[PDB]
Formats: C-alpha cells, sequence, structure tokens
C-alpha cells in the first residue's frame, strides 16, 4: 500500500489541489516541469504515493482534475504547477452547475461521471499498491459537493477495499454569501457518512476567523484562506509522504482513529499560523482549529498530533503527556491511550518547527448543528425548492439528510455522555 | 492413548480452523454484499430522479 | 541434530531477529557473508551452534529461519542489509498489503493468501534437519501480523508437526512506543488462539525494556535499535543452552520441565543483568553476587509486575560467562536469607542453575558494555498475571462501547470470537490465582 489517487472536484476543490500540489512538490524538490532537484534521498523514498515516474526521470502528479465549468481548466494550467499535470487527466464539462447539488449529482454531473471513472480506472490500473483515493471539495458548490459525492458512492462500488477520504470544506455565510449552501452541504454530509472512511473537515468560518483575528488581514480573499489549508493538507500527508520510523498507510490510521464507522469526521489544526512546550499548547487551543468547535465542549475519541523539525522528542514525549494529564476530562476514559504522536526531521518551507492536529472530538457536531440551524431555517418554509425538486429530486429525500445528520449529531452526543464505569 | 490423543489434537485442531476459515469468508461475503446491494440501490433511486425530470416535461 | 527454527513474523519480530542473527554470528564467529573459519568441517556438522545453523557445501552458514510480514518494506531492508548474503531469498517472505493493526485481516483476510507458502518455506528449513526439536516465534501481541498471522500459523504448525515444541517471543504493548490504539484486542485474540498451540512463552514488555533503556543505558528516548539490542541479549542468553557445548550447561528444555507445571501456565518471567553503559562499567567488574542478587531486583525484569507480591513455582538462573558453581551457591544462600522469594507449598523451592562458558558479546557500537559474567532467571511466578490483568483492562474499556470493533467485523469477524477470546483470559487470569492458593 503506496499509491494514492488523488481527485479534486469544483473551483473550491481545483484551487485547494493546485495549492496542496505545489506544496509538496516543493518540499519533494520537483520543479514545474516534474524534474528531481534536491539533495536528500528522503524526498524520494515515498515519492510513489502522489507521483508517476514517466519516461525521462519525469515525477508527474497522480492528480484527476474535475469540473463541470471550464475555465477553471484554463486557471490551473496557467498556474505556478500547471505544465507537470497530466493532459488527458484534466476531464471538464460543458454548462457548470451554478451552486446546484442535483444537477451535479443526480443529472448534469451522473453525464460526466463515466468520462471521470475512466481516467480512476485508467490511472488505479497502473498501481502497484493502490491504498485508497483522496477527494479535495467544498460542499457548498454544486460540482464538488454534489458530482464529488456521485464519484465516491461510484468510486465505492468498483473499489470497495480501498479507503476512501475527504478534505471536504464547509461553506459559511462570512466567506460566501450565496443562500442555498446549507442545503448543499446537508445533503453531501448524508453521503458522507455513509461512504468515507476519514472526512477531514477544513471550515470557512475557522478560517476567516483565524485570517482576521491571528493572520492581522481586515477582508481575506481565497488566497488567504487557502495558504492555511495548504499548511493543514501538507500536515496530514507528512506521515505517507516521509520516511521517519512510522510504518502506516492509511488504513492503519483510519483503524487507529475511527472507532465507530460513521464518526469519522476529524477536527484539523496548525501551529504555528518557536518552543515545543508553546507549539503543543497552540495546537490543541481552539483559536488553531481549521474547524470551528470548541474541543472544551465535548470529548475527544482520539488525537492525532504530527510534528516537524529538528526537536527533542523527549520533549515531545513530556509535553503530550503535560497536556492529556492538564486536559484529563477532555478525552474519553473508556479508549486508552489515545492521543498519539508522530515527529518528522524535515520540516516544511518558511517554517523551522511545525505541528499539524487531527482531531475525532464530539464538540464536532457543534458545526453539524450550525449547518443544519441554516439549514432548518430554509427548508420549513421551503424556499429555493424548485432548484431541487425540478431536477427531479423528492421532499423525502430532504427530510431523510436532515435525519441522518440529527442522528450524527445525536450519536456524537451519546459518546460524549459515555462513562467507563 | 498417546498416539490417539496427539491426533485428535491435530484432528480437532484442523476442522476448529477449517470451520472458522469458512465463517469468515461466509460473513466477509455477507457484508461485502450488503455494502454493494446498498449501492446498486442507490443507482435504482437516481434512475427514479432521472425520469420524474423527464415525466415532468 | 536437535534443530531449532526460528520464525518471525510482522515487524517487530522480523528487526528482533536481525538483532538475534548479527548477535549470533558475533557469538559463533560467522561473518557478514557466512562463512565460519574456526569451523573445519565443510558442507555440514553435528556441532551445538548447528542447531540454529545449517552449512552449505560453499561453507555458508545459513540460519535455520523463515522471516515473513504482510508488506515489503521490513523485510526489504534484511534484503539490502549487513547480512544479505547469510538468508536464502525464500527464507525472507513478504506480501503487498499488511494488517493495518487488524488481528481480523492476519489471520483471514490477508494472512491466508500467503500462509499456505510460508508452510512451504517452513517444510524447506524442517527437512534439511535430521532430528527437528521445534519452533522459536517471534512476534508482537499488538501488530495485525504480529496477532493474526502469528495465531494463523500456530494453529497450522500444531497440524503440520503434531506436538513437536513451540516457543513463543511475544512482545507485549506499550504506549511510549506503540502507535496503535487497537493492540488491547489484538493482544486478547491472540494469547487466546494461540494458547492450545504453545509449550512455553516468554512475554517482553516494551515498557519495561523502554525503562532498562532510559535508567541503566542512559538513553533520552530509546528506538526500536535500543530496544531490541537489549532484548536480543535476552533471547541470546535463553538459546545459549541450545546453541554451545558445555559440563555445567543445562538444555532450555529442562528448564521448561520446571517452568510449566501445568499447560497453560507457560508464561516465565525473565529477568537479566547486568544492563550497564561502557562509562559505568569502567573499572567495575560486577561479581557473580552482584548480579545474581540483581535478578530479584524488579527493575530488570523484561515484564512489569511485582514478585514479591506473589508467589513462585521454579525459579532458573541462567548464567553466561565467567562463573563456577560456588560462587552461584554462595550468592544464592545470601539471597534466600535476605529477599522475598516466597514458593507454592507444593513445589521445590530449590534453584535451579545453568552455565555457559563462552561470555556474552556486544553488537559493535552498541550502548552495553562488554561484561565478563551475565545472567537471565527464568522464574515462574504468579505476578505475571498482572501483565494480563492490565492489558485485560484496556480490552475491556474499548469493549463495552464496541469501539474500533466494526474494523474486526467488517473483515469477517464476529463478536462471539471477542468475549470467547475475553472468556478464556478471564479464566488464565482464575487459573493463576488458582495456582497460588495453598493445598487442603
Ligand atoms: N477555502 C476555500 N473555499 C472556497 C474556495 N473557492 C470557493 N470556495 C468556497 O466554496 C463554496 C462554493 O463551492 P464552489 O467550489 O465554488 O462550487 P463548485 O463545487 O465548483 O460548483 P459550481 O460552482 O456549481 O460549479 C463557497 O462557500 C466558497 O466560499 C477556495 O479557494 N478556498
Ligand atoms: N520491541 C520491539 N517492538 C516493536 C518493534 N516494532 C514494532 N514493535 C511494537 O509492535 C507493536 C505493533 O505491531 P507491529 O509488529 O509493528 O505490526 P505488524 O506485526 O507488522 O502487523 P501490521 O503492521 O499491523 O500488519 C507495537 O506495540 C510496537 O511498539 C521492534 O522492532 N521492537
Ligand atoms: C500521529 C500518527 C501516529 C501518525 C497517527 N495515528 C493515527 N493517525 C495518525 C495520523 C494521521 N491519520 C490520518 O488518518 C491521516 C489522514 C490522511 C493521511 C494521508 F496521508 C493522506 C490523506 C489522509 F486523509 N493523516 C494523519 O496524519
Ligand atoms: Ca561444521
Ligand atoms: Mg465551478
Ligand atoms: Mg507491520
Amino acid at each position: 500500500m503506496r499509491e494514492i489517487v488523488h481527485i479534486q472536484a469544483g473551483q473550491c476543490g481545483n484551487q485547494i489541489g493546485a495549492k496542496f500540489w505545489e506544496v509538496i512538490s516543493d518540499e519533494h524538490g520537483i520543479d514545474p516541469t516534474g524534474s528531481y532537484h534536491g539533495d536528500s534521498d528522503l524526498q524520494l523514498e515515498r515519492i510513489n504515493v502522489y507521483y508517476n515516474e514517466a519516461t525521462g526521470n519525469k515525477y508527474v502528479p497522480r492528480a484527476i482534475l474535475v469540473d463541470l465549468e471550464p475555465g477553471t481548466m484554463d486557471s490551473v494550467r496557467s498556474g505556478p504547477f500547471g505544465q507537470i499535470f497530466r493532459p488527458d487527466n484534466f476531464v471538464f464539462g460543458q454548462s457548470g452547475a451554478g451552486n446546484n447539488w442535483a444537477k451535479g449529482h443526480y443529472t448534469e454531473g451522473a453525464e460526466l461521471v463515466d468520462s471521470v471513472l475512466d481516467v480512476v480506472r485508467k490511472e488505479s490500473e497502473s498501481c502497484d499498491c493502490l491504498q485508497g483515493f483522496q477527494l479535495t471539495h467544498s460542499l457548498g458548490g454544486g460540482t464538488g459537493s454534489g458530482m464529488g459525492t456521485l464519484l465516491i458512492s461510484k468510486i465505492r462500488e468498483e473499489y470497495p477495499d480501498r479507503i476512501m477520504n475527504t478534505f471536504s470544506v464547509m461553506p459559511s455565510p462570512k466567506v460566501s454569501d450565496t443562500v442555498v449552501e446549507p442545503y448543499n452541504a446537508t445533503l453531501s454530509v448524508h453521503q458522507l457518512v455513509e461512504n468515507t472512511d476519514e472526512t477531514y473537515c477544513i471550515d470557512n468560518e475557522a478560517l476567516y476567523d483565524i485570517c482576521f483575528r491571528t493572520l492581522k488581514l481586515t477582508t481575506p480573499t481565497y488566497g488567504d484562506l487557502n495558504h492555511l489549508v495548504s499548511a493543514t493538507m501538507s500536515g496530514v500527508t507528512t506521515c505517507l509522504r516521509f520516511p521517519g520510523q512510522l510504518n502506516a498507510d492509511l488504513r492503519k490510521l483510519a483503524v487507529n482513529m475511527v472507532p465507530f464507522p460513521r464518526l469519522h469526521f476529524f477536527m484539523p489544526g496548525f501551529a504555528p499560523l518557536l518552543t515545543v512546550p508553546e507549539l503543543t499548547q497552540q495546537m490543541f487551543d481552539s483559536k488553531n482549529m481549521m474547524a470551528a468547535c470548541d474541543p472544551r465542549h465535548g470529548r475527544y475519541l482520539t488525537v492525532a498530533a504530527i510534528f516537524r523539525g529538528r526537536m527533542s522528542m523527549k520533549e515531545v514525549d513530556e509535553q503530550m503527556l503535560n497536556v492529556q494529564n492538564k486536559n484529563s476530562s477532555y478525552f474519553v476514559e473508556w479508549i486508552p491511550n489515545n492521543v498519539k504522536t508522530a515527529v518528522c526531521d524535515i520540516p516544511p518551507r518558511g517554517l523551522k518547527m511545525s505541528a499539524t492536529f487531527i482531531g475525532n472530538s464530539t464538540a464536532i457536531q457543534e458545526l453539524f448543528k450550525r449547518i443544519s440551524e441554516q439549514f432548518t431555517a430554509m427548508f420549513r418554509r421551503k424556499a429555493f425548492l424548485h432548484w431541487y425538486t425540478g431536477e427531479g429530486m423528492d421532499e423525502m429525500e430532504f427530510t431523510e439528510a436532515e435525519s441522518n445528520m440529527n442522528d450524527l449529531v445525536s450519536e456524537y452526543q451519546q459518546y460524549q455522555d459515555a462513562t467507563a464505569d | 492413548k498417546a498416539i490417539e490423543e496427539n491426533n485428535n489434537f491435530i484432528k480437532m485442531a484442523k476442522e476448529k480452523l477449517a470451520q472458522k476459515m469458512e465463517s469468515n469468508k461466509e460473513n466477509r461475503e455477507a457484508h461485502l454484499a450488503a455494502m454493494l446491494e446498498r449501492l446498486q440501490e442507490k443507482d435504482k433511486h437516481a434512475e427514479e430522479v432521472r425520469k420524474n425530470k423527464e415525466l415532468k416535461e | 541434530m536437535r534443530e531449532c527454527i526460528s520464525i518471525h513474523v510482522g515487524q517487530a519480530g522480523v528487526q528482533i531477529g536481525n538483532a538475534c542473527w548479527e548477535l549470533y554470528c558475533l557469538e559463533h564467529g560467522i561473518q557478514p557473508d557466512g562463512q565460519m573459519p574456526s569451523d573445519k568441517t565443510i558442507g555440514g556438522g553435528d556441532d551445538s551452534f548447528n542447531t540454529f545453523f545449517s552449512e552449505t557445501g560453499a561453507g555458508k552458514h545459513v540460519p535455520r529461519a523463515v522471516f515473513v510480514d504482510l508488506e515489503p518494506t521490513v523485510i526489504d531492508e534484511v534484503r539490502t542489509g549487513t547480512y544479505r548474503q547469510l538468508f536464502h531469498p525464500e527464507q525472507l517472505i513478504t506480501g503487498k498489503e499488511d494488517a493495518a493493526n487488524n488481528y481480523a485481516r492476519g489471520h483471514y483476510t490477508i494472512g491466508k493468501e500467503i500462509i499456505d507458502l510460508v508452510l512451504d518455506r517452513i517444510r524447506k528449513l524442517a527437512d534439511q534437519c535430521t532430528g527437528l526439536q521445534g519452533f522459536l516465534v517471534f512476534h508482537s501481541f499488538g501488530g495485525g501480523t504480529g496477532s493474526g498471522f502469528t495465531s494463523l500459523l500456530m494453529e497450522r504448525l500444531s497440524v503440520d508437526y503434531g506436538k513437536k515444541s513451540k516457543l513463543e517471543f511475544s512482545i507485549y504493548p506499550a504506549p511510549q512506543v506503540s502507535t496503535a490504539v487497537v493492540e488491547p484486542y489484538n493482544s486478547i485474540l491472540t494469547t487466546h488462539t494461540t494458547l492450545e498451540h504453545s509449550d512455553c512463552a516468554f512475554m517482553v514488555d516494551n515498557e519495561a525494556i523502554y525503562d532498562i533503556c532510559r535508567r541503566n543505558l542512559d538513553i533520552e528516548r530509546p528506538t526500536y535499535t535500543n530496544l531490541n539490542r537489549l532484548i536480543s541479549q535476552i533471547v541470546s542468553s535463553i538459546t545459549a543452552s541450545l546453541r554451545f557445548d558445555g559440563a555445567l550447561n543445562v538444555d532450555l528444555t529442562e528448564f521448561q520441565t520446571n517452568l510449566v507445571p501445568y499447560p497453560r501456565i507457560h508464561f516465565p518471567l525473565a529477568t537479566y543483568a547486568p544492563v550497564i553503559s561502557a562509562e559505568k562499567a569502567y573499572h567495575e567488574q560486577l561479581s557473580v553476587a552482584e548480579i545474581t542478587n540483581a535478578c530479584f531486583e524488579p527493575a530488570n525484569q523484561m515484564v512489569k509486575c511485582d514478585p514479591r507480591h506473589g508467589k513462585y513455582m521454579a525459579c532458573c538462573l541462567l548464567y553466561r560467562g565467567d562463573v563456577v558453581p560456588k560462587d552461584v551457591n554462595a550468592a544464592i544462600a545470601t539471597i534466600k536469607t535476605k529477599r522475598s522469594i516466597q514458593f507454592v507449598d507444593w513445589c521445590p523451592t530449590g534453584f535451579k542453575v545453568g552455565i555457559n562458558y563462552q561470555p556474552p558479546t556486544v553488537v559493535p557500537g552498541g550502548d552495553l558494555a562488554k561484561v565478563q559474567r551475565a545472567v537471565c532467571m527464568l522464574s515462574n511466578t504468579t505476578a505475571i498475571a498482572e501483565a494480563w490483568a492490565r492489558l485485560d483492562h484496556k480490552f475491556d474499556l474499548m469493549y463495552a462501547k464496541r469501539a474500533f470493533v466494526h474494523w474486526y467485523v467488517g473483515e469477517g469477524m464476529e463478536e462471539g470470537e471477542f468475549s470467547e477470546a475475553r472468556e478464556d483470559m478471564a479464566a488464565l487470569e482464575k487459573d493463576y490465582e488458582e495456582v497460588g492458593v495453598d493445598s487442603v
């Protein structure tokens, strides 16, 4: 288990993927043509996870770039690492979606979906040992929201024993004011709960709040939000991308992180946005959470923490014990030793020492409730349903998507109220 | 009696193993059969959505 | 003859194999290429060291061992490492996809694809033997392969080889060096399903070994490299009786007779001395009396428990190096009066002793000091049930909420197997309780 197949769906998905691929190409010492120009062996030792080896020692992303809107094809090909992608792997539709989930999922995206699956199959057939898939997308759009969750369910059919991960971008009124985004997210969540092994809740509310209050910018662009997401996505992929004695693939990690199949919605975090005790306090602090929830309003089922840079491992051990002791009530007692840590020699570009955070907390319900409130404001008065019932859907399915998300919250609450004795 | 009981241990180990390995293959197949059938239930629902668009025009 | 076939399953088994084999090579003057200049009989022989090494007509001394793992990366570093020429390629067996810290994948799903091959490769080593004694199985409790594939292998080895003896070197988990939250499940499942099929099992608590490398070797944060080098010395002390010629040498099977009072009670506590750095060992010779006394200091044990709040059923002292019976007897008399050594009423209290004259060796550029003499105590104490208890509690906490159970059920297992295994462990704990109680 080495090769992962990346899929970027929609405008959100393609831009955060573009930034993801820029950072990791830089870390691995790969230029926009696709040649190795570094120095360390460690940059090549697990290169095969994200890159195919073409003729003339060419390293090419295992990326599948998908949208119903053209133009997003131009911006990615014009961008800093547009040349490095495989031309055939661009699979772009005709007339777009226009922030509509029933178009992306059931009708217009369903037409393009087979031409995507062809590229997926072509990539996966070459893999010596395919481990899983990662999808970068938003849940507020149409294509990445709807066609993305169709691709998930369709990839599950042909690869039921591969891992399916998502970097699912949660919509927010502060970043984008499009009125139906609460409908799209709730419909997506109804799919993700059933069909993914772990979903990273990259939340646009938290990214807005961090960019405003920590990074000091008065009204932030999408580029400001992406510098944080690309830092997170670089951090959470460091386990697989680099050596270090750690010997884990997508399944091992999902086995140790996901104690209940439906409860696979993580709360990311990064630090800094410096000494080891500071990092360790910063990453566990609610200000550094890329999802807008407070750990102190619930409990951690599990936590993964990855550190990067030259630092004392004895110090890291002492510090992770320190916060577990000091914050003992905020980790469920009935899963022992549920906070694990890795350390990576190679720090990221710019920072000498960094620290990425993954947390399966029951406080994630605060994100699913916020969306559920925004949803039920519109649904109870039947607003904007002609967008969805026009394209062929039934009112029943809207009730199921609300019910499934309200169950997920009830289950997150059940285990938060669970006790050992 | 030493032979009888050494054989009995080999016999019941062999059968106990065979029984588990067959039980597991039933279960894993029954798990994967259900997963695919729920996914095939979606493809039948997605065929009713695409028919209720064309049978409303 | 009296051959012994070593099987190394999973990362922890494989890497402890490297440590042991590199160490045996240094102990027997075997070069990395496999040659042994002091061996005058080319192609074969009946010597003590031939219990672990077969010989080729070219003079290569080849480990009687198979390395198994369900993914390549760990066994790749043996194929490319310093002792690549030592092993035939067929001895090193890999799959492509690992068990993912899942006992079910190791025992059923991924495991069943490679099991017939593994037995075939063990069979080629077994038909090289003129008087096969048994198998030593090295593995972790916590890994998916270490737990699941080991159990499967052991079940099959009982079929194919009958009652032929099977020893375990089982790595007991510790959260300091482990990234696996589900190890408690894997441990209880493998322990349950192996119990009938193992004759003796020497557990090694990674925390115990971790605390020794910190305290005695002044290693701030020990790696697996540090731990394995220590472990291999303990393993070497235990297998030295099979590998070396001696007047006062006692066979490991003779100790087993004393160590195993009932079939399920086959888990001896190991304790080793001296573990000391080069700086501390300088102008500091440790007598027989000091290292023997160190065996009853619980800081030196391979498993964290307290013998002093428990009961002894056996006590074996495996000495190596410059040691003579006179000094050992003197030391034991001193210990009997000064220390908490309480036997059960149904056993005899005499300490059993074996002495190997070949002194202990150290891996070049290690942490251990080269000492003139060393000792490994193998004792059968009810205290070792504490290890079961600590682990059985971690199991219960997660299983009450069925945490992680879907990952096992998804790969074909039932809840019946979980509780069946826990009930077997509940009985094992109750058995260790029962043996301690006085007769009537
Ligand atoms: N964090 C982040 N969010 C983005 C970015 N681009 C768009 N979004 C968010 O994504 C949501 C809308 O989804 P889009 O990705 O634009 O829509 P789509 O999936 O491409 O679907 P269509 O527009 O219907 O083709 C809004 O809430 C935006 O704020 C980005 O670069 N970064
Ligand atoms: N003493 C020691 N323990 C180890 C070593 N490698 C791993 N472990 C421990 O073994 C347990 C994890 O199981 P592994 O043996 O790594 O896993 P595996 O047997 O390869 O099985 P999968 O990887 O799940 O297929 C943890 O408790 C680790 O700390 C080693 O070299 N020495
Ligand atoms: C801290 C460590 C011991 C490495 C750990 N234990 C359980 N999980 C983890 C860490 C991760 N667990 C994950 O599931 C994870 C997800 C992930 C990783 C990739 F490499 C690619 C895509 C992903 F979604 N990324 C992680 O860094
Ligand atoms: Ca010879
Ligand atoms: Mg678009
Ligand atoms: Mg492994």
